[PDB]
DNA sequence: TGGCGGCGGTTGGGGCTCGGCGCTCGCTCGCTCGCTGGGCG
DNA sequence: CGCCCAGCGAGCGAGCGAGCGCCGAGCCCCAACCGCCGCCA
């Protein structure tokens, strides 16, 4: 319990939350204009994942 | 002025370290915001907020309690709030003015209790040793670590923004370096550019023992027992004390190897009150030689005053007031060596690392006549050794005590006289033909010391010549 | 054209060594908690 | 006159050591053997 919290940046979303497939997802709520389209749409999630992969590269 | 490095762990998790803390305390700790001074290049995003206030309150209460219990409000301190790898802490520093090392433990516990009853309000932090003081050794063995002023720029200031958060100090030399990386780096660089012995209770006594040994003239274990057996035994109880004996012996030898002059150890301290009783006086008066002039010549020869003619040669058969004095001198001086006249290849084998060169019943050899003339004429020269490397032999007063004519320099299976005048123009002839009686007794070391001392109390004009004046 | 005999190096192993850490004995000293004594007078 | 500070003391335990003990590696000297050489037809 004394450990530190899991602090991350925006790169953590496309690295674990978006890569998750439908069976590992049900619903989501956000407010960012870039991530709002990737709520219940898998195509937008994959597009954002690819964009993040190309950016970090 | 020393300082005490106190470690005070700042509770990071108020829920785990302070279970059951009131909500008012957390609210007041979180509502207090901080802001760096205008001239502060430190980044505020990296610095925390509630931990900063907690550390500030803790160090303020600590300083207040210290000033109240020590009665020294003008005492210097130096607090530095950092962020450990797994928990927050502070490198608090307080002077030792008005607080000895045997009372710091009670004051620390009192301050901890006061902080727990005031700040935390009874709740004691559950961190492993949240309140302690730096010790010279881990555990309950080492004592309080009394650091120095050089400890601040050697561990605290080197730390930069990542590990640094805040700091409080009243010292005028560390004011701008409280919340400024540039000033801290400048001070660290200045301290590194500025920067010898060590004072300890175990080395202070050794520094005096090594000096007393050379004063008494000890160069081995037997000489130490000769003075006091109990004293020698006391300095060799444990292995650490036994190795110390060998270390001190080696150091004393290497130092005696570099004194200044041999007479420094041969010349006595107190004057002489009865020289007639000395055996040297009778030996010199029996052979027909003025004891005063002989003593002056000996003093001038031992002090390297003549230079080229700094040599004495006692002629006449063996043991005629020649061997006794030489044996006494050899027994008095620390080290000595007999010139092996038989070994013409390396006759100075026994005279290696010796202060006096004694030639007892030995003829001159042609194999080391040229090299010997240098040392006899006041000149340095590196001669070989018997199955050993060469070694420089500084101008040392040589003493010859033979019966045959030393001018007859032997060159193997023959004899020559080419080195007659060269060797005679740098030596003193002492025609000591009178033989001592059987009940004359051997000369002691105290006798030689008294003789060398009396040689100084009555100085006479010593003439540089070959034949020494006799006693008229 | 031919081989049978000893001497300086090793080189790990039993041993001394200096250190660390760990523990275990003397000293201590602001604090506490009573006991009692001119003085009220 | 039966309390008054209030002055005194006697520990008094949580500290402080400091001093030793017992590993812990870490050098250090020593002995049972290898390389090379002397010794004869």
């Amino acid at each position: 319990a004394g450990g530190g919290n899991k602090v991350v940046d925006e790169s953590y979303i496309p690295n674990y939350l978006l890569p998750k497939t439908q069976p590992e997802l049900q619903w989501a709520w956000t407010n960012m204009e870039q991530y709002l389209s990737a709520c219940l749409n898998l195509t937008e999630r994959k597009r954002l994942v690819a964009q993040h992969l190309t950016h970090v590269s | 002025p020393g300082f005490y490095e106190i470690v005070i762990k700042v509770p990071s998790d108020l829920d785990e370290h302070l279970p059951g803390i009131s909500d008012s305390f957390v609210n007041w700790v979180a509502e207090k915001e901080w802001e760096l001074p205008p001239d502060s290049d430190m980044d505020l995003n990296l610095i925390e907020q509630a931990p900063l206030t907690v550390a500030e309150k803790l160090q303020r209460d600590f300083l207040t309690e210290w000033r109240r219990v020590s009665k020294a409000p003008e005492a210097l301190f130096f607090v530095q709030f950092e962020k450990g790898e797994s928990y927050f802490h502070m490198h608090v520093l307080v002077e030792t003015t008005g607080v000895k090392s045997m009372v710091l433990g009670r004051f620390l516990s009192q301050i901890r209790e006061k902080l727990i009853q005031r700040i935390y309000r009874g709740i004691e932090p559950t961190l492993p040793n949240w309140f302690a003081v730096t010790k010279t050794r881990n555990g309950a063995g080492g004592g309080n670590k009394v650091v120095d002023e050089s400890y601040i720029p050697n561990y605290l200031l080197p730390k930069t923004q990542p590990e640094l958060q805040w700091a409080w100090t009243n010292m005028e030399q560390y004011l701008s370096a409280c919340l400024n990386l540039t000033e801290r780096k400048r001070l660290v660089a200045q301290h590194l550019t500025h920067v010898p012995v060590i004072r300890s209770k175990t080395s202070a006594r050794y520094m005096e023992l090594v000096g007393w040994l050379v004063d008494k003239g000890i160069t081995s274990e037997k000489q130490w027992i000769q003075e006091d057996q109990a004293s020698y035994i006391s300095f060799n109880a444990a292995s650490n004390s036994r190795s110390q004996i060998k270390a001190a012996l080696d150091n004393a030898g290497k130092i005696m190897s570099l004194t200044k002059t041999a007479p420094d150890y041969l010349v006595g301290q107190q004057p002489v009150e009865d020289i007639s009783s000395n055996r040297i006086y009778k030996i010199l008066e029996l052979n027909g030689y003025d004891p005063q002039y002989a003593a002056s010549v000996f003093l001038g020869w031992a002090t390297k005053k003549f230079g080229k003619r700094n040599t004495i040669w006692l002629f006449g058969p063996a043991t005629t007031g020649k061997t006794n004095i030489a044996e006494a001198i050899a027994h008095t001086v620390p080290f000595y060596g007999c010139v092996n006249w038989t070994n013409e290849n390396f006759p100075f084998n026994d005279c290696v690392d010796k202060m006096v060169i004694w030639w007892e019943e030995g003829k001159m050899t042609a194999k080391v006549v040229e090299s010997a003339k240098a040392i006899l004429g006041g000149s340095k020269v590196r001669v070989d050794q018997k199955c050993k490397s060469s070694a420089q032999i500084d101008p040392t007063p040589v003493i010859v005590t033979s019966n045959t004519n030393m001018c007859a320099v032997i060159d193997g299976n023959s004899t020559t006289f080419e080195h007659q005048q060269p060797l005679q123009d740098r030596m003193f002839k002492f025609e000591l033909t009178r033989r001592l009686d059987h009940d004359f007794g051997k000369v002691t070391k105290q006798e030689v010391k008294d003789f060398f001392r009396w040689a100084k109390d009555h100085v006479v004009e010593v003439e540089h010549e070959f034949y020494v004046k006799k006693g008229g």
